[PDB]
RNA sequence: GUGGGAGAGGGUGGUGGAAUUCCCGGAGUAGCGGUGAAAUGCGCAGAUACCGGGAGGAACGCCGAUGGCGAAGGCAGCCACCUGGUCCACCCGUGACGCUGAGGCGCGAAAGCGUGGGGAGCAAACCGGAUUAGAUACCCGGGUAGUCCACGCCCUAAACG
RNA sequence: CCGAGGGUAGGGCCCGUGACUGGGGCGAAGUCGUAACAAGGUAGCUGUACCGGAAGGUGCGGCUGGAU
RNA sequence: CGCGGGGUGGAGCAGCCUGGUAGCUCGUCGGGCUCAUAACCCGAAGGUCGUCGGUUCAAAUCCGGCCCCCGCAACCA
RNA sequence: GAGCUAGCCCUGGCCAGGGUGAAGCUGGGGUGAGACCCAGUGGAGGCCCGAACCGGUGGGGGAUGCAAACCCCUCGGAUGA
RNA sequence: GAAUGCCGGCAUGAGUAACGAUAAAGAGGGUGAGAAUCCCUCUCGCCGUAAGCCCAAGGGUUCCUACGCAAUGGUCGUCAGCGUAGGGUUAGGCGGGACCUAAGGUGAAGCCGAAAGGCGUAGCCGAAGGGCAGCCGGUUAAUAUUCCGGCCCUUCCCGCAGGUGCGAUGGGGGGACGCUCUAGGCUAGGGGGACCGGAGCCAUGGACGAGCCCGGCCAGAAGCGCAGGGUGGGAGGUAGGCAAAUCCGCCUCCCAACAAGCUCUGCGUGGUGGGGAAGCCCGCGGGUGACAACCCCCCGAAGCCAGGGAGCCAAGAAAAGCCUCUAAGCACAACCUGCGGGAACCCGUACCGCAAACCGACACAGGUGGGCGGGUGCAAGAGCACUCAGGCGCGCGGGAGAACCCUCGCCAAGGAACUCUGCAAGUUGGCCCCGUAACUUCGGGAGAAGGGGUGCUCCCUGGGGUGAUGAGCCCCGGGGAGCCGCAGUGAACAGGCUCUGGCGACUGUUUACCAAAAACACAGCUCUCUGCGAACUCGUAAGAGGAGGUAUAGGGAGCGACGCUUGCCCGGUGCCGGAAGGUCAAGGGGAGGGGUGCAAGCCCCGAACCGAAGCCCCGGUGAACGGCGGCCGUAACUAUAACGGUCCUAAGGUAGCGAAAUUCCUUGUCGGGUAAGUUCCGACCUGCACGAAAAGCGUAACGACCGGAGCGCUGUCUCGGCGAGGGACCCGGUGAAAUUGAACUGGCCGUGAAGAUGCGGCCUACCCGUGGCAGGACGAAAAGACCCCGUGGAGCUUUACUGCAGCC
RNA sequence: CGAUGUCGGCUCGUCGCAUCCUGGGGCUGAAGAAGGUCCCAAGGGUUGGGCUGUUCGCCCAUUAAAGCGGCACGCGAGCUG
């Protein structure tokens, strides 16, 4: 059947990525967590 | 008059259309239409306001002149009729003298060709829009602004008319059409006559396609939900109310008065709506 | 054919007044209303009765008749438009073109039906009060369809001279 | 080939019959009321509509085959 | 068989915080009115209070035991 | 977190073929004019058969499965909500 | 030493199950240490509206080549989408950007919110929409509309020549639009040829032939031709298009209009540039064929002309490019036309792409949008059967031919006797024609039912299209005579039908993953609210929705097409109405009392009375919440009770229906069907416990709904038998799992915590496997989901308590 | 209750005797035939169908007879549901 996973690069960096995170209050937290956690990735990786 | 169809379809045997004999013009003028804003109930926070609405026809805005008094004394001409999908009366495509074409709700006996004219020098004729107080007493009306220069906000659906009761200082009084006995200022403009398309209300849908197509979503009974949907909802088999009538907020239904009792507009009010 | 005459004959669009009910204001108080007699009811929350104002619907007093018109059913304030029928005079024209009419088609009071409006009064069903052995009635107090309009059905009668 | 007839399938009409049901006709002395005949004690009859154990009552319109 | 309510004149019902009075309607009977019945008017009669115990000075009444009558309950498996 | 799913908005796309034959129109009949009737044209429909496509009725299989929803036979819709 | 403990390791099951679609393989040659699995050839099978080809999303070097096989590959492996290395993606024209705008997002102004932040006409962002200038071939091991070859085109800058009042973010036109049907002409595509070209072939009985086999085109600027789209020209006035306007709109008049002209597009021709098979040779391409031929006829699109036409209602985006108008400003400028020269950027470009490379942990029988999708036959068709081009034989095999299972085929006689039930499987099947009932809302029912025809050959003949009016080709027929077989949609693809009741009118929707229904929805009916800064909803607000709507409208509720109807109760509750009265908080008022001070004073209580909503109270209201009785007696046989009495209520169930989706007793009783009917249907009514919009009673049509019956036909059954394939079995390769206290694990009668392999007494039993069947190990699995317990939790309800939002 | 899957049907049987039949008997209100009752006996047999989920039961047509029970109301690591 349709899984839950279907990947669109376009709903991927308009959703989790660094712009999306930077607007909203909530999401420049979560980059705070993440940059002091030490993650090599601070948003998911996409390409296009 | 209405068109009926032979029931060659379960549905074809009630449904039924509008004539649409006074349509004389198909298009709609390219210079006064604007992209309608196609909401389906949701707000600028995109929550549903107002449920079952979506999935209707695309539609076209007609630019409706609503004011008249922009254009005073300068005479028009009914260059057309035409279909107005926003809204159950018909319209009144206007060529004035002046070049500037219009829009207007076409009212009962409106013919194509004529001349109608706005302001207080205005005969008392079908089309021609005039203060209250300079209509005459017993005449029946359209398009009632409500407050001087707000727009029409009375009397526009098909149909409808408003009728002059009397006059009282600076106010006239009027018996609104669903029989409100109310006072409205005197150079409030109105449209003299009332409004076309009369057979409006006689259209049987026919179908519960039809009603999609006009962008009414299935309406779904509060009985038939549950206790965390609407108070009707629950009990196990059919249920009665067991309660009194009441709204999925709460509110009841089933007499509950829900005008504000202190609305400045009550010192204007004769006499409440009756049937 | 010409020239006239009467008439609530029919359809449409307007419009006048009296009266009933309801609303608002004034003024006023101890009852009103109703019957054979009462009671329900309405009424100190100010009714009835009275004055003024407004809204709405229906029906047109006097004229009015032992009258008129229409084929019948039926038709009554008034104005106007559209229109049917009939009668008199002249003796002008056509020259039997006439009479009736199974079917057919059309009209057809009231009540009823569908859609929509309108609903003041009245009023089946219904409720109450009385009468009564009982009263699913007569009497009374309320009261919904209906009565009114538009369109479409119904096509019955002591549709009787 | 036609062909009496036989078979299959579906119709039409008529007759007999059927638990039960509907009104009807009739049968001296059963029961309930008293609607009509007199102004029959609410004048009657009528078409229609609604209601009521029942005759019937009431509304709308019509008739006199209604006395004073 | 588990809870609640009731058995009162020929019939239907009251009288029970109430201990001490048994009341209302219909019927029955006697007399009127009528030719006569019905209606109506006048005047009467009519009750072991289901039954047996107990409490009490005194039980239709208060409290138990059965005898009937009625209405609910008889659930999860 | 609405890349699954539920709804809505914006812009696009898709629905082989066959069948039934509404209104309207034309012609004739009918009438005082009509209503209406017939024939032809016409090609309407939450119309029909049926694929693609969307579903998921009944049964069988599958049950440490091909698959944490599948497969086979059969079945519903398929110009519309 | 235990906590269904945690982490790791290794056992058991066990050489067991499985090795992932039953589309299928066999032989020869080669490579190599090694080959069922790699390469080649031959034969066979499978797909072919795909299992072939192109594009988008996604993936991110998987592409190509060379050397390799430890691991990945469900086996093997010399092979590979695996390992190492090198190579490979070329654009003014293709897609995106330097253009535009949609929903939406952002957001100068502005508004709001303790803060964070939330709104917000303009503007900007935003695409698979609008706009936009490249087609054919060749080449590489790998890229090509990108490189090359041929022929075309666009924008920008500069120069020259001609022309004009030039000029914009501004005004106007245009862009600019639905659904269904559809005309004419082309094209894509396809079929045929007795014609043209071609390597060849004559087999096995026949054929040197109008023989078989193969191929018979692509692109192409300006011209020209054909077919279509768009569009009136002039003059005058002009107060509107937020300044201006010669443009646009409005008015008048003249010219002409199914045209013409102008412009634009498609198609054909077109200078010229390419391509070019079968076969045969050299070995996954190359050469030859070949100086290749490159014509004629027919079918014909859903694509093109296109912004075509017609009909219908549900009334069918915006903005820029583009044309025009003028404004400042400039008219040495600037714009247009033509010509010439120069300039032309960034990103993507490999490869998979219905799949071994995407999403599903797997090289997973699942899921994935668009375009092309040939031929023949079946009425048509994208269906179905075979088959082009192209791609595969699904990455374990070889044997055997047990039980059993899955999938399939057939069967005597019977024909539902099976069973909860014809569940399943049969039968029926397409097309043409004849024919067709109750009932109906007149459409329907209806494919009703039932029945006949269907192949091939020959003869005669009608109509249409393309041609021309004829031949030829193509389509649709009609009649007559024959032939064959058991059978003519000879295979494949295709309803079993009827009678009758319940429920819901219907098409639809729903529990993704146990329920598709009678539930939800639905047109339609009614009640109620709402006069617009509406009611209502979301939000603290601002603001939105409602709605750019205005009572023929909008919100809420119940009922649910339609037909006939929806009766009585307003006592309680809700709602609506009521300038009285009663109660009523803060506040006002301050009779009076108190504390303190020598005092003026200061301070604290405080009665009458005034004083809102609400509640009380008086009315109204049922398609508001709801409710619609008990006992006794009476008819001249009995029985029953039309009638009566009495008690209670606010009023005591009207019509219609009724053992019902409702009836406990109940398999009520009677009838029908049956040989027999706890079900079904029709009635009766003592309705435990129907009932009138939580609608009542009917109702044509519809239903993968639920009952009951009949015909047809059947392996469902009596009653089973046989056959096929895939497993099971054996052998070779790889090789799990839940489970498991240890085990050397018999029966019976007892006993034991009450159901013993393990205790007792007897009996029985050599050791160890393999295929099977499942009675036991209170077998496995899941700390029972039923039950209770816990002063455990959560969803829900209300006239439980308390509080909040909200409203008054 | 860190699970003993629950009615009935199907398939498969096995046992008990308080024996339905068949066999051997005693008494009889046993003439004969056929019954009634009781004793012995479990070796074999004990039908098909309609209704209902039904066990049971009623009914149809037979029969020598259409027995009653136990086996976790035997039997779901055999099936149905
Ligand atoms: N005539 C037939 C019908 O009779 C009806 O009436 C019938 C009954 O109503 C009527 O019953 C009557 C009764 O009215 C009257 N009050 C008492 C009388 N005993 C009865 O009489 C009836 O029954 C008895 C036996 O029972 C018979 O002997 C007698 O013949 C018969 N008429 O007797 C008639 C039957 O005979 C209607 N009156 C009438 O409309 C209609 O015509
Ligand atoms: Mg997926
Ligand atoms: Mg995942
Ligand atoms: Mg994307
Ligand atoms: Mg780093
Ligand atoms: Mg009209
Ligand atoms: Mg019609
Ligand atoms: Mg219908
Ligand atoms: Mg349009
Ligand atoms: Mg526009
Ligand atoms: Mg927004
Ligand atoms: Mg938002
Ligand atoms: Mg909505
Ligand atoms: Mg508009
Ligand atoms: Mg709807
Ligand atoms: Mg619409
Ligand atoms: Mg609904
Ligand atoms: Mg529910
Ligand atoms: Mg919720
Ligand atoms: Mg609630
Ligand atoms: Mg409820
Ligand atoms: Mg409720
Ligand atoms: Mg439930
Ligand atoms: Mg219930
Ligand atoms: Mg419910
Ligand atoms: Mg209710
Ligand atoms: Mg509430
Ligand atoms: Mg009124
Ligand atoms: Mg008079
Ligand atoms: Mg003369
Ligand atoms: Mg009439
Ligand atoms: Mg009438
Ligand atoms: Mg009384
Ligand atoms: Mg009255
Ligand atoms: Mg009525
Ligand atoms: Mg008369
Ligand atoms: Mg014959
Ligand atoms: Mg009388
Ligand atoms: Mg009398
Ligand atoms: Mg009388
Ligand atoms: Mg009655
Ligand atoms: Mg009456
Ligand atoms: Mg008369
Ligand atoms: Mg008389
Ligand atoms: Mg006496
Ligand atoms: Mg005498
Ligand atoms: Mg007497
Ligand atoms: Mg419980
Ligand atoms: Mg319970
Ligand atoms: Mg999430
Ligand atoms: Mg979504
Ligand atoms: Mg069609
Ligand atoms: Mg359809
Ligand atoms: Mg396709
Ligand atoms: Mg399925
Ligand atoms: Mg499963
Ligand atoms: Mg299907
Ligand atoms: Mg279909
Ligand atoms: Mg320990
Ligand atoms: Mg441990
Ligand atoms: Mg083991
Ligand atoms: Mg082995
Ligand atoms: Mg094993
Ligand atoms: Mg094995
Ligand atoms: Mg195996
Ligand atoms: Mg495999
Ligand atoms: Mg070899
Ligand atoms: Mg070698
Ligand atoms: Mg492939
Ligand atoms: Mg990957
Ligand atoms: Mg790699
Ligand atoms: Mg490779
Ligand atoms: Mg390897
Ligand atoms: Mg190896
Ligand atoms: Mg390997
Ligand atoms: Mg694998
Ligand atoms: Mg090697
Ligand atoms: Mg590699
Ligand atoms: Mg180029
Ligand atoms: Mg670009
Ligand atoms: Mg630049
Ligand atoms: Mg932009
Ligand atoms: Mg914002
Ligand atoms: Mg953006
Ligand atoms: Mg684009
Ligand atoms: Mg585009
Ligand atoms: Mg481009
Ligand atoms: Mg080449
Ligand atoms: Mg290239
Ligand atoms: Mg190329
Ligand atoms: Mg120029
Ligand atoms: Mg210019
Ligand atoms: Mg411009
Ligand atoms: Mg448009
Ligand atoms: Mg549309
Ligand atoms: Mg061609
Ligand atoms: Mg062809
Ligand atoms: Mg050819
Ligand atoms: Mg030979
Ligand atoms: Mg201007
Ligand atoms: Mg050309
Ligand atoms: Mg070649
Ligand atoms: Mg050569
Ligand atoms: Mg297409
Ligand atoms: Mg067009
Ligand atoms: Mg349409
Ligand atoms: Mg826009
Ligand atoms: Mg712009
Ligand atoms: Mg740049
Ligand atoms: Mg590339
Ligand atoms: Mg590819
Ligand atoms: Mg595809
Ligand atoms: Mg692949
Ligand atoms: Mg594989
Ligand atoms: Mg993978
Ligand atoms: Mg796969
Ligand atoms: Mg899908
Ligand atoms: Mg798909
Ligand atoms: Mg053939
Ligand atoms: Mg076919
Ligand atoms: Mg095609
Ligand atoms: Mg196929
Ligand atoms: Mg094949
Ligand atoms: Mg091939
Ligand atoms: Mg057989
Ligand atoms: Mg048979
Ligand atoms: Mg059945
Ligand atoms: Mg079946
Ligand atoms: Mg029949
Ligand atoms: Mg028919
Ligand atoms: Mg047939
Ligand atoms: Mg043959
Ligand atoms: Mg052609
Ligand atoms: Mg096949
Ligand atoms: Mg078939
Ligand atoms: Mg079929
Ligand atoms: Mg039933
Ligand atoms: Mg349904
Ligand atoms: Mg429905
Ligand atoms: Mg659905
Ligand atoms: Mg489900
Ligand atoms: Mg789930
Ligand atoms: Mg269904
Ligand atoms: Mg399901
Ligand atoms: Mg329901
Ligand atoms: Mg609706
Ligand atoms: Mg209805
Ligand atoms: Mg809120
Ligand atoms: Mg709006
Ligand atoms: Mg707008
Ligand atoms: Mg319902
Ligand atoms: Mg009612
Ligand atoms: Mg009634
Ligand atoms: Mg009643
Ligand atoms: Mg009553
Ligand atoms: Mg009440
Ligand atoms: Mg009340
Ligand atoms: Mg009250
Ligand atoms: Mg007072
Ligand atoms: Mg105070
Ligand atoms: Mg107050
Ligand atoms: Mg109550
Ligand atoms: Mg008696
Ligand atoms: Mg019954
Ligand atoms: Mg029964
Ligand atoms: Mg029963
Ligand atoms: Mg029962
Ligand atoms: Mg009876
Ligand atoms: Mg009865
Ligand atoms: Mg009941
Ligand atoms: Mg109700
Ligand atoms: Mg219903
Ligand atoms: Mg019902
Ligand atoms: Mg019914
Ligand atoms: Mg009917
Ligand atoms: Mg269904
Ligand atoms: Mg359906
Ligand atoms: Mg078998
Ligand atoms: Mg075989
Ligand atoms: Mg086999
Ligand atoms: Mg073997
Ligand atoms: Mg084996
Ligand atoms: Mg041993
Ligand atoms: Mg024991
Ligand atoms: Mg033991
Ligand atoms: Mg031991
Ligand atoms: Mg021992
Ligand atoms: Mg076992
Ligand atoms: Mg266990
Ligand atoms: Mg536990
Ligand atoms: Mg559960
Ligand atoms: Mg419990
Ligand atoms: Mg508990
Ligand atoms: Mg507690
Ligand atoms: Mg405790
Ligand atoms: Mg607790
Ligand atoms: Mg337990
Ligand atoms: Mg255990
Ligand atoms: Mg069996
Ligand atoms: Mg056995
Ligand atoms: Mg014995
Ligand atoms: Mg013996
Ligand atoms: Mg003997
Ligand atoms: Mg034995
Ligand atoms: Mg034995
Ligand atoms: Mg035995
Ligand atoms: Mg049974
Ligand atoms: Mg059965
Ligand atoms: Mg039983
Ligand atoms: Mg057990
Ligand atoms: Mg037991
Ligand atoms: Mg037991
Ligand atoms: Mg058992
Ligand atoms: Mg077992
Ligand atoms: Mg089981
Ligand atoms: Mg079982
Ligand atoms: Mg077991
Ligand atoms: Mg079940
Ligand atoms: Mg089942």
């Amino acid at each position: 059947m349709k899984r839950t996973w279907q990947p669109n690069r376009r709903k991927r960096a308009k959703t989790h990525g660094f712009r999306a995170r930077m607007r909203t209050p909530g999401g420049r937290k979560v980059l705070k967590r993440r940059r002091q956690k030490g993650r090599w990735r601070l948003t998911p990786a996409v390409r296009k | 008059a209405v068109k009926k169809f032979k029931p060659y379809t379960p549905s074809r045997r009630f449904m039924t259309v509008a004539d649409f004999s006074e349509i004389t013009k198909t298009e709609p003028e390219k210079s006064l239409v604007k992209p309608l804003k196609k909401t389906g109930g949701r707000n600028n926070q995109g929550r549903i306001t107002v449920r079952f609405r979506g999935g209707g026809h695309k539609r076209l805005y007609r630019i409706i002149d609503f004011k008249r008094w922009d254009k005073v004394g300068i005479p028009a001409k009914v260059a057309a009729i035409e279909y107005d999908p926003n809204r159950s009366a018909r319209i009144a495509l206007l060529h004035y003298v002046d070049g500037e074409k219009r829009y207007i709700i076409a009212p009962d006996g409106l013919q194509v060709g004529q001349q109608v004219v706005a302001g207080p020098d205005a005969p008392i004729q079908v089309g021609n829009a005039l203060p209250l107080r300079f209509i005459p007493v017993g005449t029946v009306v359209h398009a009632v602004e409500l407050e001087p220069k707000k727009g029409a906000k009375l009397a526009r659906a098909a149909g409808t008319s408003a009728q002059i009761q009397g006059r009282e200082g600076d106010y006239v009084i009027l018996r609104l059409p669903s029989g409100e006995l109310r006072k409205v200022h005197g150079e409030c403009y109105a449209t003299v006559g009332a409004v076309g398309n009369a057979d409006h209300k006689n259209i049987v849908l026919g179908k519960a396609g039809r009603s999609r197509w006009l962008g009414r979503r299935p309406h779904v009974r509060g009985a038939a939900m549950n206790p965390v949907d609407h108070p009707h909802g629950g009990g196990e088999g059919r249920a009665p109310r067991g309660r009194p009538p009441a709204s999925p907020w709460g509110w009841q239904t089933k007499g509950l008065k829900t005008r504000k009792r202190r609305k400045p507009s009550s010192r204007f009010i004769i006499a409440r709506r009756k049937k």
